[PDB]
This record gives C-alpha cells, structure tokens and sequence, in this order.
C-alpha cells in the first residue's frame, strides 16, 4: 500500500474535515490599518462576492506540507593535511545563483583540519536565510521555542501562532519543525482543545499526527460533542485507509459499515477509552429522537 | 451631569457709546457634548466674563445635534464642505488612528 498526505483520499477527507469559517480565515490583523472600502451590490453580486471569497479562503487554508524527518548529511569532498596547520577557524563558501533550487545548492566548508566537507543541515540552512533574506526567519535560532516559552504561549491558547512560526522559520523535513508540531499536537491533546485549529490550514497535521500516533480520542469525542457526525465518518474512514489490514478496520469494514455502525464498531475497536466514545455517541444519538 | 463643555474662542469686544466712550463686552463661544454623539455650542456675550461663560453654557445646552457615528468612532464617510470662505475637509480614518485636527475640531 502507499497511503501520504497528498493522495486524493487523504486531501479531500481532510478539506472537509478542516471547514470553512470565514470569520476565523479571515480576521482582523494587527498591521497597520487602511480605511475601509464601500459599494452597494446586489443579492447576485453579494453571492458571487461571497464564492469569491470562498475560493480565496481556501488558498489561505492549503495545507503546510508534512514531510519525513531528513537525516544528516556527512560527506567529504577532498583532504589536505597540508592545510591544516594553518590554525584558521571555518571558512564557509556557499553558492548564490539565482536560477537554483535551494535543495539544489551547493554549501561547503573548510574546517581548520584541512578537510572540505559539506554542510550540514542547519549550518546549510542559516547559510540561505543569510545570503536569500527571507521574512519572518531569524538567521540565529529565536528563543521562543524553549519549553517554558512553549508552556507560556500554550497557556495563552496561541497554538495557532506557534505552528504559524515554525512554518516560517524551520524547514518542514527539519528536526525542530517535527518536534515543535508533535509536541504542540500533544498539548492540544491533553487540553482537549482540538477546536481551536479547526478552520485553519493546520488542521491537516492534527489528523495525521493522532492517526499516526493511533490516538483518535479527543477529536471524536469533540465531533461528536460538536454536533459533527460526518466528520467523525470521514475520520474513521482515515484511520482504516492508514491501517487497512487490523482487526478494527477488516472485520468492522466487511461486516457492514455506515455512520452508526462504523462510528460504534470503532468505538468498541479503538479501547483508549471507548467508554469516552460509546458515552458521547449515546448522547448525540439521543439528541437526535428530541430534535426530530 | 454627563455634559461636558469647552471654551473655543474668548473675545475683547468693543462698542462705541456716547456716554462712556469704547464700552468692552466679552464674548464667549463654547461648545457642549456628552460624548454619545449629542452636541451643540452658542454664543454668549457680557460685561463680566464670568458671567459670559455661564451665558454660552446654558445657551449651548438648547442647540443640540445628533452626530451619526460609524461604529462610535469616525464619521461615515469624507465631507469636503465650503461654508463662507472656510472649507472644512474630513477623512475617515481606522481605529488606531485618533484625532488628527485643528485643534478647535479635536476639542469639538
């Protein structure tokens, strides 16, 4: 098999599962104001605006790519011992040439051990944030990303902005960029405040990394809690496309499957606790018979 | 209790009376509002200026106009208005964004 984020399956499932709130995707933001624009429009030219904005909103949502984590790379070009007694510290020569692929650009180094080695990972990085200025990048790692400054923001119910900062400031195949955006989900996690990332871009790390970490729990609870039924469907529909071959996924799958059915069955198949499941999915169940 | 007053302009005046000669009145213009929007001003004239000030203050309280806001802050929209040999001209500005005026107008 071959499940990843950017099959078709995986992408739609998880666009509909983000939604579309045109309040949160597009807030008020603390740059510099301009004055407002008026005109008078019709019911035709307010719908027509409104799927405008639509269309605009999900460029703003497209998913950040999540990668596999890159290993480091030790390579030497060339040695010479006579070099070596020079006692200079480390020369870095990097290639600037504007047609190039930044994956694609060469950066070496010279150590005072007289050796040409590639640079590493991080060093290659800051190396193109200094000669290709890109915004919101520090060049020299920021401190916000220590744990007391981590729990801080967490506390402030920033999460948004964290995986907002990452984004910009690591690379997504990084060491870091994994780390912060794992560690940030299990917050979110523990928190049980999985609704915070919902109308926004981020939405698609939450599913993969619970899918993956085989922890559906709280986002089910909350759909349920929610009043979404749908979105639980399509998440369990996630969870036996990334384990097609389980007993939870084969036998509640081929025995029959639906909203109540495959909702209820995953409940009993998926024990973290399916007592959690099984309480919240009577709950909107019974909503139901008094609503109807 | 919710009204506040300025004074905008305090005047010398002057007259000319047979008897005493140049007979000096003071004349007071002061504006009033509560900050929801209701305001005014008048005209108020006397011997004694303390007793002009009093004058405009309960004049002023009978002209009130109500003045829209949008959103309780900016006017809604430009004005550029000539009114006898003064042109007024007024943006509408965003939130951060306070009092930028003659300072006549910032007081109104």
């Amino acid at each position: 098999r071959k499940p990843t984020f950017m099959d078709e399956e995986v992408q739609n499932i998880l666009i509909k599962m983000t939604g579309l709130d045109l309040q949160k995707i597009f807030k008020p933001a603390l740059q510099e104001l301009k004055p407002p624009t008026y005109k008078l429009m019709t019911q035709a030219q307010l719908e027509e605006a409104t799927k405008q904005a639509v269309e605009a909103a999900k460029v703003r949502l497209k998913m950040p790519p999540v990668l596999e984590e890159r290993a480091p790379i030790n390579d030497v070009l060339a040695e010479d011992k006579i070099l070596e007694g020079t006692e200079t510290a480390k020369y870095v020569f990097t290639d600037i040439s504007y047609s190039i692929p930044h994956r694609e650009r060469f950066i070496v180094v010279r150590e005072p051990s007289g050796t040409l080695r590639k640079a590493s990972w991080e060093e290659r990085d800051r190396m193109i944030q200094v000669y290709f200025p890109r915004e919101g990048r520090r060049i020299l790692t920021p401190v916000i990303f220590k744990e007391e400054n981590l729990q801080t923001m967490y506390s402030q119910d920033q999460h948004v902005d964290v995986l907002n900062l990452c984004v910009a400031q690591f690379e997504p195949d990084s060491a870091e960029y994994i780390k912060i955006h794992h560690h940030t989900y299990e917050d979110i996690d523990k928190c049980g405040k999985y609704d915070l990332l919902r109308s926004t871009r981020h939405f698609g790390g939450m599913a993969w990394y619970f899918v993956n970490k085989k922890k559906i729990d709280g986002l089910l609870i909350d759909q349920i809690q929610r009043d979404l039924v749908s979105d639980a469907t399509s998440l369990v529909h996630l969870y036996h496309i990334l384990h097609p071959x389980x007993x939870x996924x084969x036998x509640x799958x081929x025995x029959x499957x639906x909203x109540x059915x495959x909702x209820x069955x995953x409940x009993x198949x998926x024990x973290x606790x399916x007592x959690x499941x099984x309480x919240x999915x009577x709950x909107x169940x019974x909503x139901x018979x008094x609503x109807x | 209790d919710d009204f506040d007053t300025r004074i905008l302009e305090v005047r010398n005046v002057f007259n000319m009376t047979a008897k005493e000669g140049r007979k000096r009145s003071v004349r007071v213009l002061v504006a009033v509002g509560n900050g929801k929007g209701a305001a005014g001003f008048a005209i108020g004239k006397a011997t004694e200026r303390a007793d002009a000030f009093r004058k405009a203050k309960n004049r002023a309280v009978h002209y009130l106009h109500y003045i829209e806001r949008y959103e309780d802050h900016t006017i809604y929209h430009d004005i550029s208005l000539k009114f006898k040999r003064t042109h007024i001209k007024m943006k509408k500005q965003p939130r951060g964004y306070g009092l930028h005026c003659h300072r006549a107008i910032m007081t109104i």
